[PDB]
């Protein structure tokens, strides 16, 4: 069964920093292509960033630039999401999406409200 | 010497004139005479030295047609073209058709 | 034996087989659009001025025969059914361009459908709704702009652009800027076969039909030249 | 989402308590039958066309 | 053979000068002459006339010209007697004979090249089914009347041009295989119009539409022809009835020569208009400008077979020799190999074809 | 908090179930196959061509008679085909144009259809005049219709995009049982030999049992990698095979509880569109997205013939009852009859 | 102008080989064009 966890995240000061860890298995994690989606309280999914199956191409939303890093690891099957100066607005519950097909530039249905291949989550949050 | 030479050419040709003497306007029995008329007067000049056309062939030629074929009329030829404002009209007769085959084409060619 | 009735069989075929050729003909004489937007695009009232699982609208424009498909009552998982248009003469997209970061969601969508494998033959027609309420948040300063997006602060109007008469320069900026994030999506992975049409339209605005009939031409146009590959 | 939940416990524990049976005795089953079945199949073995009704 | 009529000729020319000599009203001027060869009229002093060359002798050939000058006719500076310039008839046939055996060969060669890939194009076309539109059909029958002109070409160049006999005894299947002759070609330049309305069609206008009744086009294409040439043969037999009705001096060539013409001049028009539109299409893209540039090039590169445009680019043939010589070596290379390169063009180089082939195996 | 138990319950019973699959692996269907003797290079070669339809072919469905079919296409049209004679049968337009699967019913007399309205309508072929008119329109499912299987006259199962699966009563128009559990799109189902059990697959990787008389599901399935889109039961009513968008096949067993024999190969990198078994279930046929449909030995995961008549990808395929010809469709509008 | 139209180049060619060439003979000595001649 396809299964993807994640670790990490919680309690933090503002202007803080956080590392989020995505645990992949059951699949092979080179032929897909990852992202990152996040939830804030009262609100639907959002797409935050995303990297290619070799880790070549990178792209984040606008909001999140210079903030936050994302790299994969191919060996370990593992997706990370370096925060830095994080924002009280940072606060959300963040998941770990794939894409649902391989070898394969565009994939849909990824922010959707109900999807099979995205993961549980995990709760950050940014206060005093 | 060649005086000789044509006077033996033109009582040739006026023997063999002698037979005929209704048909000195028909073309059909006097091409016969009249080429070898000129193939005998050019004969003669070649083997004397002298360059044919000659005086002598010339005057001759035309002392023939001074008597032979005086008041005449001339038969129109095998092969000529037609008047040119009537040639010019089978030259433009089909060129007409040409616009109103395209209009007939791009316009009525539906359904 | 059976001779009488493999005849009677053969003139059932002729006679199915003359009014397939005469239904052949009226399908090829109609074009086919498909429908899509974003959450609070308009599109409704796009579709107005031209449960099951499907609607069909019937519009003519210069004696052409038009039919649109909106696809509504239909699950938010749309990586299937998608693939049904795929031989549609062009997909009308309309996004919120006054608008939980929604337009970047578009963009995702946008990114997503010409990037699909079946839909690389299909092109594009843009329309950027929700001018008018673009402005009043621009002017009044509401709009959320340089939040969503930092890169407006070094982002100038560009020089083949010409702005609207009477118009800001400032809203001409976020219009155009907008413009131009499609416009980086759809340069790359271009290799002739579709095409994109960016137009800034309004929920009301009645020529619609028209920049379909003209964005269909340019299409047909462009899908004939390729045939005799003059392009 | 509390129901979802109880709903899926449900449903693995319903699946936990069925009877299984060894792969290997599920695979000669499946062994068996192609081979009582193989001289019956055509596209096993080519059918001259005057049998052939798609000739 | 050639001795006997010329002769003949020459004959009946004298005496025609001769009887018309006479007739006319004279009027320092040089007096009428019959110089032997040629009749010339009465001219002022200090003219100098033209006269294009006879048909006595083989050596000798129409398109030259002959000049007598009067002061007193020209007297030969050796000789002292009345001459006349025959020279420039015989100057230059042995080169232009040389050439002509060149271009003969290059004819067979293209003609039968041509008929070679056109066979097989007909075949690839016919016997994939998944090719079917209107643009195979206009292909198909484009290519069918390429194969019968060509093939009617090389029967005439082969059997009917070096055989002298055959043409001396002047049977009726002389001027039935001309008039053949001139129906294909006219077909064949025809279809070719036909090509370009349909091009012209269906991108410039009418472009959403999506069929065509194609009884037009055949009739414009194998109809229409039918006329000029039984209109040109009525008007030839009985005006100028030549043996094996094989000349060019007559001037009713032009009854069948002037539709083709106008018919690739309109195809010209469309080639400018296609080009036009091509090029504001690019240009709305926002396409490099060496880009558009080749692009552009190769679009006319690849539609000039297809129109003919080859006649209309080069009507006339040069009057100097040497610029005579290449066009001459140029355009019967262009006319000779049209087929092959619309063929290998349009069949052999079509992504379509090539995808199906290759899918095949 | 209760959800954690619940997702810790959930999460012991998970393993509880791969303990107990594990357990039962004593070896695999390879290498009980190891030393039979190969099927053979299978090769196969078209011996009728079906034209007529306008756009793209999506589903296609033998008859019991093993000679008539029924074809559903994109524009609208259905046509019933004799095969023998290639002479067609009947022509239905249809309300919308957007089908996506069709059916054909055992006695022959009717004759289904649906797609992206979400209504599956009933055709009668016995009509006093002879001319096809709609009998019945089912209605209910809030998602596109991805296929449909009749039981009988009166009985036939549906699947939708709404991740649910129906029983529906054709005299009476109400739906007499739904099966819920899916979380993807469901795209195809099978019927078993007795019509006592139907198998599903849906846009999750996952694959379930479902008994029609009480309508839960037995038995859940995983094991593939993305969206599965064909699904069809082993002859001998105890194996079904799946295909899915990952490139690769696989075969299951209703009494070993776990997956079987995966079928793929390296230059293999399209999915499957369509899956179907032969008589004696020792050849298993897929159809592919890359213009082709490849012939595997279900046995011994072998390739053993390849079929490259279409221009466009497979939609649909099939094999008669009497396993004598096998049919498929495409997008390049053409039906093929191979043999 | 004599049929100098670019179509009729094949006629043309045909023709000058027919009259000038021998039907593919053996040369013939050039016609005398000089004093002696007209």
């Amino acid at each position: 069964q396809v299964q993807l966890q994640e670790s990490g995240g919680g309690l933090v000061q503002p202007g803080g920093s956080l590392r989020l860890s995505c645990a992949a298995s059951g699949f092979t994690f080179s032929n897909y292509k990852m992202n990152w989606v996040r939830q804030a309280p009262g609100k639907g999914l959002e797409w935050v960033s995303d990297i290619s199956q070799s880790g070549a191409s990178i792209s984040y939303t606008g909001s999140v630039k210079g903030r936050f890093t994302i790299s994969r690891d191919n060996a370990k099957n593992t997706l990370y999401l370096q925060m830095n100066s994080l924002k009280p607005e940072d606060t959300a519950v963040y998941y770990c999406a794939r894409c649902p097909a391989p070898f394969t530039r565009d994939c849909f249905d990824v922010t959707s409200t109900t999807y099979a291949y995205r993961g549980q989550g995990t709760q950050v949050t940014v206060s005093s | 010497n060649y005086e000789t030479a044509v006077q033996f050419c033109w009582n040739h040709y006026k023997d063999q004139m002698d037979p005929i003497e209704k048909d000195w306007c028909d073309w059909a029995m006097i091409s016969r005479p009249y080429s070898t008329l000129r193939d005998c007067l050019e004969h003669f000049a070649e083997l004397f030295d002298l360059g044919f056309p000659n005086p002598l062939a010339e005057r001759i030629i035309f002392e023939t047609h001074q008597i032979h074929f005086a008041n005449c009329s001339l038969v129109q030829p095998t092969f000529s073209d037609p008047p040119e404002d009537v040639l010019l009209a089978m030259i433009i007769a089909p060129i007409c058709l040409i616009p109103f085959l395209i209009t007939l084409v791009v316009w009525r060619s539906k359904d | 034996d059976q001779r009488n009735e493999e005849k009677a069989q053969r003139e059932a075929n002729k006679k199915i087989e003359k009014q397939l050729q005469k239904d052949k003909q009226v399908y090829r004489a109609t074009h086919r659009l498909l429908l899509l937007g974003a959450g609070e695009s308009g599109k409704n009232t796009i579709v107005k001025q031209m449960t099951s699982g499907i609607f069909e609208t019937k519009f003519q424009v210069d004696k052409v025969n038009f039919h649109m498909f909106d696809v509504g009552a239909q699950r938010d998982e749309r990586r299937k059914w998608i693939q049904c248009f795929n031989d549609v003469t062009a997909i009308i997209f309309v996004v919120a361009s006054s608008s939980t970061n929604r337009l970047q969601a578009a963009l995702k969508l946008f990114d997503s459908i010409w990037n699909n494998k079946w839909l690389r033959d299909t092109s594009v027609i843009l329309f950027l709704n929700k001018q008018d309420l673009l402005a009043e948040k621009v002017l009044a300063g509401k709009s959320k702009i340089e939040d969503y997006f930092p890169e407006f602060a070094r982002y100038t109007t560009p020089e083949d652009a010409t702005p609207e008469p009477g118009e800001d320069p400032r809203v001409t900026r976020a219009k155009y800027f907008i413009r131009d994030e499609f416009l980086r999506i759809s340069t790359a992975s271009g290799d002739g076969r579709h095409y994109c049409y960016p137009h800034f339209t309004c929920s009301v605005d009645t020529e619609n039909i028209r920049r379909v009939f003209n964005d269909c031409r340019d299409i047909i146009q462009r899908m004939h030249l390729r045939q005799y590959e003059l392009l | 989402s509390i129901a979802q939940a109880r709903k899926l416990v449900e449903q693995l524990k319903m699946e936990a308590n069925i009877d299984r049976i060894k792969v290997s005795k599920a695979a000669a089953d499946l062994m068996a039958y192609c081979e009582a079945h193989a001289k019956e199949d055509p596209l096993l073995t080519p059918v001259p066309a005057s049998e052939n009704p798609f000739r | 053979f050639l001795y006997v009529v010329g002769r003949k000729k020459m004959m009946d020319a004298q005496y025609k000068c001769y009887d018309r000599m006479q007739q006319l009203p004279a009027y320092p001027y040089c007096n009428r002459t019959w110089d032997g060869w040629l009749c010339w009229d009465d001219t002022p002093a200090g003219v100098l006339s033209y006269q294009f060359c006879p048909d006595y002798f083989p050596d000798f050939d129409p398109s030259e010209k002959v000049t007598k000058y009067c002061d007193v006719w020209f007297k030969h500076p050796e000789n002292n007697r009345t001459w006349s310039n025959y020279t420039m008839c015989n100057a230059f046939t042995p080169e232009k004979l040389k050439n002509a055996y060149v271009l003969y060969y290059l004819a067979i060669v293209g003609h039968s090249l041509s008929i070679f890939t056109l066979v097989i194009s007909l075949g690839i076309f016919v016997f994939f089914r998944s090719l079917g539109c209107q643009r195979v059909t206009l292909h198909k029958n484009m290519f069918l009347t390429y194969i019968l002109n060509s093939m009617i070409i090389i029967i005439h160049l082969v059997e009917v041009v070096p055989n002298g006999e055959l043409v001396r005894r002047d049977p009726v299947s002389c001027k039935i295989l001309h008039f053949f002759h001139q129906y294909m070609m006219a077909c064949n330049y025809f279809w070719m119009l036909c090509e370009g309305i349909y091009l012209h069609t269906l991108i410039v206008v009418a472009v959403f539409t999506e069929k065509q009744r194609l009884r037009w086009y055949y009739l414009l294409g194998w109809g229409f022809p039918l006329v000029p040439t039984t209109i040109h043969a009525i008007t030839r037999a009985v005006y100028f009835n030549d043996n094996c009705w094989l000349s060019v001096e007559t001037h009713l060539l032009y009854i069948i020569h002037g539709p083709v013409m106008a018919a690739l001049v309109v195809n010209f028009f469309f080639l400018l208009n296609i080009v036009r539109v091509l090029v504001t299409k690019m240009r709305e893209t926002h396409e490099a400008e060496s880009h558009m540039y080749l692009k552009a090039v190769k679009a006319t590169m690849i539609l000039v077979p297809l129109l003919g445009i080859q006649f209309v680019v080069f009507p006339w043939r040069p009057s100097n020799k040497m610029l005579g010589k290449i066009y001459d070596y140029v355009m019967h290379s262009l006319i000779h190999f049209q087929g092959f390169f619309v063929a290998t063009i349009y069949c052999f180089c079509n992504n379509e074809v090539q995808t199906t082939v290759k899918r095949q195996w | 908090s209760e959800l954690d138990q619940l997702r810790q319950e959930a999460e012991q019973l998970k393993n509880q179930i791969r303990d107990a699959r594990k357990a039962c692996a004593d070896a695999t269907l390879s290498q009980i196959t190891n030393n039979i003797d190969p099927v053979g290079r299978i090769q196969m070669r078209t011996r009728r061509t079906l034209r007529g339809h306008l756009a793209k072919i999506y589903a296609m469905h033998w008859g019991t008679d093993s000679r008539l079919l029924v074809s559903a296409s994109q524009d609208g049209k259905l046509i019933i085909w004799d095969s023998y004679t290639t002479n067609k049968v009947h022509a239905i337009p249809l309300r919308s144009s957007w089908v996506m699967t069709c059916a054909y019913a055992p006695s022959g007399n009717y004759v289904a259809c649906g797609g992206l309205d979400n209504i599956c309508s009933i055709y009668n072929l016995k009509t006093r005049e002879g001319n096809v008119r709609v009998s019945r329109e089912l209605a209910g499912h809030t998602g596109y219709l991805s296929c449909c299987r009749f039981l009988d006259d009166n009985q036939i199962v549906t699947s939708s995009g709404d991740t649910t699966c129906a029983l529906w009563d054709i005299e009476t128009g109400q739906q007499t049982t739904t099966f819920t559990g899916h979380t993807g799109d469901v795209m195809s189902l099978s019927l078993a030999p007795d019509t006592r059990l139907f198998v599903s697959g849906a846009c999750d990787a996952s694959a379930k049992l479902w008994d029609v008389r009480e309508g839960m599901c037995r038995q859940t399935f995983t094991g593939h990698e993305s969206d599965i889109n064909a699904i069809c039961f082993f002859p001998n009513g105890n194996a079904f095979a799946t295909g899915s968008d990952d490139a690769t096949c696989r075969l299951f067993d209703l009494r070993a509880d776990q997956e079987l024999m995966t079928y793929s190969h390296d230059n293999i990198i399209c999915g499957i569109t369509s899956v179907s078994f032969s008589k004696s279930g020792r050849l298993l046929l897929a159809g592919y997205d890359d213009f082709n449909c490849n012939v595997w030995d279900a046995l011994k995961a072998d390739r053993a013939g390849v079929l490259a008549g279409h221009d466009n990808r497979v939609s649909c395929l099939g094999v008669t009852d009497d396993g004598m010809a096998v049919a498929t469709g495409s997008w390049d509008s053409f039906l093929k009859i191979w043999n | 102008x004599k049929c100098n139209t670019a179509t009729c180049a094949t006629q043309r060619l045909a023709e000058f080989l027919r009259h000038s060439s021998n039907n593919f003979g053996p040369i013939l000595p050039p016609t005398n064009v000089g004093s002696n001649t007209p």
